[PDB]
């Protein structure tokens, strides 16, 4: 996912 | 799709020779090309992957080069294991495609063919068919045709040919030419023949026989 | 308490070259023991940071050291319809390096990695590599266990599963006694944090150059989460080997996650499996609890204990103030199979800012008192902020809670002086375990000599 | 009495057994009269009031100025802290008392930085920016009549793994490989000076958009650092409170966490934003420490507030107990009121005043009795809580001194954390005779040159 | 040691459907990738398709889209492809391969499989004895194993005694049924003096006739  | 131009389709060789198997591709594929051996009667077995890398358990006799389009695998000192076929195939680029493939044959003298031809049997035309067996055994090189003649003239329809891979212990070829016919046309000729044609005889071997008569 | 300060050894490498960033004790095939050391920014061919590896033969005057070679070459493969890349521009080769038979292993956890096919690609990211070495035969090899050939669309389709893109291979590594190699990964699988581990003689023989991506079977690499605790933990940051679960047969891994579950650090010990025996949780947030383990028996009692390094600890002080100081967990393994308690020791830092626990080495047994004693660095501590080695020896009931002796940094400021050690090893052959300290900052290694107890 | 049995042998020894002796320097004492006795005793043995050497324990007002109602105005005039300037006497083992009062003056100017996340998470979480500067000096006009704000933005380290670097197109549209378009990754940079003109921020705003990174922690703390440590940049006030207004969506990046980029050098704690506004040292120099920080929030007074999402707010919680001062809330969309928040976390600062000693002496030791809410006291206690804009308090001191010390003259200073004023108390250690000045060396009367005459007695003169 | 048991030989008739598996032994499936390789005399070697097992994406040559479909169970450690609409063409040796280090090589194969596509029911052979002709030192008589339908045959001349100095060659196909041939040679002393018998064994069918050579 991350950066969201 | 790259083409995989594997050269030469067969070669007749001895023991202890070093032959080398060439294989060409239409464009490059920079060392990305596998070899293949594959013994009579049975699967394959990987001999170099990426040109030159020996696969673990291979004899180092086997070596791959080349580069670019061109490459080549080399046996040197063959052994009695190494007749058998070998294919090229790539992977540069999907779809994998293969060589045409390469048969080491074993070498020897010429030797003429034992022709023999047999007419139908009484079980067979009882049976409403007749069928002339031509077997031409032993000889060599494997290069040979057979040609069947009704009455002196050429017939080609309904004829099945089979060869045999090179005998074991004389290095031999073997082929079984038949020519079947209904029981009614086979009446209707009195003379059958089949003709064989080897680089040994500049003539053909001919033997025939003929209906109603022995 | 007996590591000679006054007579030192200085070995040196090129300026900005972070030479001793990382270095280890090495022994050839007739057991000459020399010293490895990584220098993560010296340049390649292109004049541009690579880094790079020395190998310094044992002088007690030091010196200059020849370097160790490796392919600093940026590699191509056009294979499978696919194009495959390596960027070694700022790998860091030598971020970490260390010693098994007469086999030496340097990474470059920032080698970065790409697959292009057609107008897709995979990303370029930085999966790290190792090298390979025998100096003695010339011999070389790699190992990238987190090189991939699936392109981006893919990973988004699957939610960013078992993605190994972002791995740095080599960020820790070690070598069991049979001859494992373990890589620590602290960017695997989405910055979870993986392990991976193949067999020496394995990697040498499955290795060819040109091939990019291969396989090593017989490798194993740790598993993906799905638990929160996990995500950003950097598992994989700082890794050891050691004894803990009474079976000799299996070596069980220690692994250290300075930032598991949202910066409270943990460490935890596994068998070859990758099944979990035990968890050290931290003790405070971003303490980094877990930057450095360190396994050896201090007590004598044959069972192998376990250091822990939160260098960021900041420790509790009058008037309701914390101190950036840094700390050190102690753990007695307990007799048979047992948990691993509360530490059994807790050493605590000094100096502000010093980084306390950054680094921990075994020394083996130093005073030959029968217990074995460590090294605990501080790279930004003593008076001067210059660096400082601190010396804890070994007693019955674990390790001293005063040092014997702190090695103060012969080095100017910034030298990060302790920032790698290595101990255990006798290298004059005097019969005395010696210290190697490394100082990036300063690009030179420092070579403490053990000698007799004077009292 | 004490003052007799010790059998002392000079005025300096005589004070120095308790704060109630006394020493009779006159010439006309009986031969057997103890010079150290009470002052009552000496007085009745005829000693010469003149001749009586008996300090006392005293501590009267220097600068006393009156509590300011009204914070606004003035040239920094405001005075909170009162008496703001005594003068101490103390004598061996003595202690003598005094008292202080705080302020927490209304309408007092405040600057409110707003650092804001801009990395893409921070799509769904644009909404409570959009218009803040209107509707945040509306509700602040009522507090304070002198506001400021800035504005800063910031998303992670742009170097590799945090950024995207391929394809090409990535660098400058990190949003290339989806169907939109976003700005290329930055660190950290400046965009509004603290001004009172309120339509700058809203306009500043506006034009700005988010980035996009790779992983979910973002170097938030760089920007913190920066924002503290370049005063002149953002633009801090020197009589104004410090409001540092910290808004993310995900977890930050913490010291150590830069090696996994190549970044291995600690951060220095030194301003390094220029002319470009932007952060230089981010893809060199490491994250910093919680420790770092809290180093230069109480250094430059910042207050830290972290405006956070509910999905984080327990871990900023939690990293707001390891850097005293700092306060939380909840960027929900339901709540008392977002960003009233910030309204409810100024109230929150300055509902405490805990007092802080500076350079205190070995030899003094203090104590302290809190009267806060309505004459409520409280031994032992230097704080109070649970206070308004407007209250006061008040908290009494005692100075115990042990023995006397070498030197005479030292100063100390109580102030109230995050305060500016503060109460200086200046020491003298009175614990030496007036007759001291006047000795005879190489007096006649002591053993023939071979002593001192002082205060009366004959003392061993240097060298014996 | 890397051992690949693909499945045992299929016989099926136009229009349907067959599906073959290649186990993995002595490793994981799920190691590297899995590819189907078709062989024919003539034609000779073509790749069909790969398959990841540890994800389930393949790959295929344009020319197998719609017949071929592989896939790969890693509970059973086992890849699979699925032959539909089966004809004449599809008559071919199917081999499963996968790479020994090199991601994209072709280095480990298995047995193979056949895969024979006919509508021809189970048919028992008709034997028939090949005598001379109505003479020189040594004489070649014959048997000739005629319309038998599936393979294969086991012909052996006087109950597997007579060995040496023999040649049975492949059979082939005709008419949706195959034909065979055998020969042997022998001294003019030696027949009818000695006599020769053919024997010929169909399992298929369980049938196993035997024709003694006649002179004319
Ligand atoms: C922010 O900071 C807070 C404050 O520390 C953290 O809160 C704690 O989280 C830990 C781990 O999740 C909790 O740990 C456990 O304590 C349990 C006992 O708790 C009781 O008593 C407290 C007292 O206030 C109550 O609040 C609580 O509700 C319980 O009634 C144990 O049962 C747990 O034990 C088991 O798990 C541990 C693993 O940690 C094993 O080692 C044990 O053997 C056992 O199997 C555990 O010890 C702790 O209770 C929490 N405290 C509070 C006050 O909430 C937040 O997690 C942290 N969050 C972030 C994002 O940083
Ligand atoms: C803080 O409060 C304590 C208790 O209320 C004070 O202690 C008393 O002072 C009186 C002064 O007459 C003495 O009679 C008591 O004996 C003291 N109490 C004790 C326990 O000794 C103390 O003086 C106060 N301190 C300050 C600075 O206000
Ligand atoms: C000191 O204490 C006494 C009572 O204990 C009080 O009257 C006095 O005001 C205090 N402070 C001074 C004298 O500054
Ligand atoms: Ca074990
Ligand atoms: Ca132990
Ligand atoms: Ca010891
Ligand atoms: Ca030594
Ligand atoms: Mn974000
Ligand atoms: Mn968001
Ligand atoms: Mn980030």
């Amino acid at each position: 996912a991350g950066d969201v | 799709d790259i083409l995989m131009t594997q050269s030469p389709s067969s070669m007749s060789v001895s023991l202890g020779d070093t032959v080398s198997i060439t294989c060409h591709a239409s464009q490059g594929i920079s060392s990305n090309i596998g070899w293949l051996q594959q013994k009579p009667g049975k699967s394959f077995m990987g001999l170099i992957y990426y040109g030159t890398n020996l696969v673990d358990g291979v004899p180092s006799r086997f070596s791959g080069s080349g580069s670019g389009a061109d490459y080549s695998l080399t046996i040197s000192s063959l052994d009695s294991e190494d007749f058998a076929d070998y294919y090229c195939v790539q992977y540069a680029q999907l779809p994998y495609t293969f060589g045409g493939g390469t048969k080491l044959e074993i070498k020897r003298a010429d030797a003429a063919p034992t022709v023999s031809i047999f007419p139908p049997s009484s079980e067979q035309l009882t049976s409403g068919g007749a069928s002339v067996v031509c077997f031409l055994n032993n000889f060599y090189p494997k290069d040979i045709n057979v040609k069947w003649k009704i009455d002196g003239s050429e017939r080609q329809n309904g004829v099945l040919n089979s060869w045999t891979d090179q005998d074991s212990k004389d290095s031999t070829y073997s082929m079984s030419s038949t020519l079947t016919l209904t029981k009614d046309e086979y009446e209707r000729h009195n003379s059958y023949t089949c003709e064989a044609t080897h680089k040994t005889s500049t003539s053909p071997i001919v033997k025939s026989f003929n209906r109603n008569e022995c | 308490l007996n590591l000679d300060p006054v007579q030192l050894t200085f070995y040196a490498g090129p300026n900005g070259s972070q030479f001793g960033f990382s270095l280890d004790f090495h022994k050839d095939s007739h057991g000459r023991v020399a010293i490895v050391v990584g220098a993560p920014r010296t340049l390649g061919p292109s004049q541009e940071e690579t880094g790079g590896v020395f190998l310094c033969p044992w002088r007690a005057e030091g010196g200059q050291c020849p370097s160790l070679l490796f392919d600093l070459r940026d590699e191509t493969r056009n294979v499978g319809s696919q194009t495959l890349q390596t960027f070694k521009a700022r790998q860091g080769l030598g971020a970490s390096v260390v010693s098994w038979s007469d086999v030496i292993v340097a990474c470059a956890p920032w080698q970065h990695w790409n697959v292009l096919e057609k107008t897709e690609e995979a990303e370029k990211t930085p999966v790290g590599s190792c090298f390979l070495a025998q100096p003695e035969s010339g011999r070389r090899a790699e190992y990238s266990p987190c090189r991939g050939n699936t392109l981006s669309r893919i990973y988004v389709e699957n939610d960013f599963s078992w993605d190994k893109r972002y791995c740095e291979a080599g960020f820790s590594s070690v070598v069991t006694q049979a001859g494992e190699l373990v890589l620590g990964a602290p960017g695997g699988y989405y910055f979870l944090g993986l392990l991976a581990q193949a067999p020496v003689a394995d990697i040498f023989s499955s290795y060819r150059p040109g091939i990019l991506l291969w396989h090593v079977s017989s490798q194993s690499l740790s598993f993906d989460s799905s638990n929160p605790e996990y995500f950003d933990g950097y598992w994989g940051y700082s890794v050891a080997v050691g004894e803990f679960d009474g079976d000799l047969n299996t070596t069980e891994y220690v692994v250290g996650a300075p930032t598991w579950s949202w910066t409270l650090g943990a460490v935890e010990i596994l068998d070859s499996y990758y099944q979990r025996l035990h968890r050290l949780r931290g003790e405070q947030m971003a303490s980094y609890f877990g930057h450095s383990v360190a396994v050896t028996d201090v007590n004598g009692d044959g069972r192998h204990d376990l250091l822990v390094g939160a260098p960021l600890y900041m420790e509790s002080r009058a008037d309701r103030k914390l101190a950036e100081v840094g700390r050190v967990y102690l753990f007695l393994q307990p007799r048979g199979p047992h948990a691993l308690g509360a530490p059994s020791l807790l050493l605590t830092g000094t100096q502000l800012y010093g980084r306390f626990g950054s680094a921990i080495a075994p020394l083996g047994d130093l005073d030959r008192d029968g217990y074995n004693d460590i090294a605990v660095a501080a790279p930004y501590g003593g008076p001067s902020g210059r660096g400082q080695v601190l010396v804890f020896l070994g007693q019955s009931e674990g390790l001293r809670s005063r040092p014997s002796q702190v090695l103060d940094s012969p080095f100017p400021t910034g030298s990060a002086f302790g920032f790698s050690l290595r101990g255990a090893v006798d290298i004059d052959d005097n019969g005395y375990p010696d210290l190697i300290v490394g100082a990036y900052g300063a690009n030179q290694v420092a070579v403490y000599r053990a000698q007799p107890v004077v009292k | 009495n004490i003052c007799t049995t010790r059998g002392v042998s000079s005025c300096q020894q005589c004070l120095a057994v308790s704060p109630m002796c006394a020493w009779c320097s006159d010439e006309a004492l009986p031969l057997g009269s103890p010079r150290c006795d009470l002052k009552e005793n000496l007085l009745k043995d005829n000693c010469a009031p003149e001749s009586i050497e008996f300090p006392v324990s005293e501590a009267r007002v220097l600068e006393d100025r009156p509590l300011s109602d009204k914070g606004s105005g003035d040239s920094s005039q405001v005075t909170q802290v009162s008496p703001q300037r005594i003068a101490l006497r103390l004598r061996p083992d003595d202690s003598k008392n005094f008292s202080i009062q705080v302020r927490q003056v209304e309408d007092y100017p405040v600057d409110i930085y707003y650092l804001m996340d801009l990395s893409y998470s921070m799509k769904d979480d644009l909404w409570s920016i959009q218009n803040l500067g209107t509707k945040l000096a509306t509700q602040m006009r009522k507090l304070t009549s002198n506001l400021r704000i800035g504005f800063g933005a910031f998303v992670d380290k742009p170097v590799s793994p945090y950024m995207y670097i391929s394809p090409p197109e990535a660098l400058e549209n990190p949003c290339y490989d989806m169907k939109t378009t976003c700005l290329p990754m930055f660190g950290y940079k400046h965009v509004l000076t603290l001004t009172d003109q309120v339509t700058r921020f809203n306009e500043e705003v506006k034009k700005q958009s988010v980035s996009r990174n790779r992983d979910a922690p973002e170097g938030g703390f760089d920007a913190i650092m920066q924002a503290t440590v370049c005063d002149e940049k953002i633009g801090w006030r020197n009589d104004a409170s410090h409001l540092l207004v910290f808004t993310t969506d995900a977890k930050t990046h913490i010291a150590l966490d830069g090696r996994l980029a190549g970044i291995v050098q600690p951060n220095d704690g030194q301003c390094h934003v220029g002319s470009d506004n932007h952060y230089s040292a981010s893809t060199t120099m490491d994250y910093p420490s919680l420790g770092l920080m809290t180093e230069k929030l109480s250094q430059k007074n910042i207050n830290l507030i972290f405006a956070v999402t509910e999905n984080v707010v327990n871990l900023y919680q939690n990293y707001s107990e390891l850097i005293p001062g700092t306060t939380v809330g909840v960027l929900s969309m339901d709540s008392s009121n977002v960003l009233q928040l910030i309204v409810d976390a100024y109230g929150k600062i300055r509902s405490k005043v805990e007092l802080e000693v500076r350079d205190l002496p070995e030899e003094l030791s203090l104590s302290f009795n809190a009267t806060c809410l309505n004459n409520e006291v409280i031994p032992g206690l230097k704080s109070c809580m649970g206070l308004k804009i407007g209250d006061t308090v008040s908290f009494s001191i005692e100075a115990k001194v042990r023995g006397c010390p070498q030197e005479k003259e030292k100063s100390f200073t109580i102030k109230p954390v995050g305060f500016k004023d503060s109460l200086i108390v200046q020491v003298t250690f009175d614990c030496d005779c007036a007759c001291q000045a006047q000795a005879e060396p190489n007096s006649h009367r002591c053993n023939n040159g071979n002593g001192t005459f002082e205060c009366g007695v004959c003392r061993c003169g240097p060298g014996w | 040691e890397v051992q690949l048991q693909q499945s045992g030989a299929e016989l099926v008739k136009p229009g349907a459907s067959v599906k073959l598996s290649c186990t993995a032994s002595g490793f994981n499936i799920k190691d590297t990738y899995v590819h189907w390789v078709k062989q024919r005399p003539e034609q000779g070697l073509e790749w069909i398709g790969r398959i990841d097992p540890a994800n389930g994406y393949t790959k295929y040559d344009p020319k197998f889209q719609g017949k071929a479909t592989i896939t790969a169970d890693t509970s059973s450690n086992t890849a699979y492809l699925q032959l539909s609409s089966l004809t004449s063409e599809d008559t071919a040796v199917y081999y499963c391969v996968r790479p020994l280090y090199d991601y994209y090589a072709m280095d480990y194969w298995g047995q193979g499989t056949s895969v024979t596509v006919s509508s021809a029911k189970t048919t028992a052979p008709s034997v028939y004895p090949l005598a001379p002709v109505c003479t020189g030192s040594s004489v070649t008589l014959g048997c000739l194993v005629k319309g038998y339908f599936p393979e294969p045959v086991t012909l052996t001349w006087n109950s597997g005694s007579l060995s040496s100095g023999v040649h049975t060659f492949p059979a082939v196909l005709q008419s949706d049924l195959y034909t065979l041939s055998s020969s042997v040679t022998v001294t003019s002393s030696t027949w009818p003096s000695q006599s020769i018998t053919c024997n010929v064994a169909h399992p298929a069918s369980s049938t196993k006739v035997d024709k003694k050579i006649e002179p004319r």
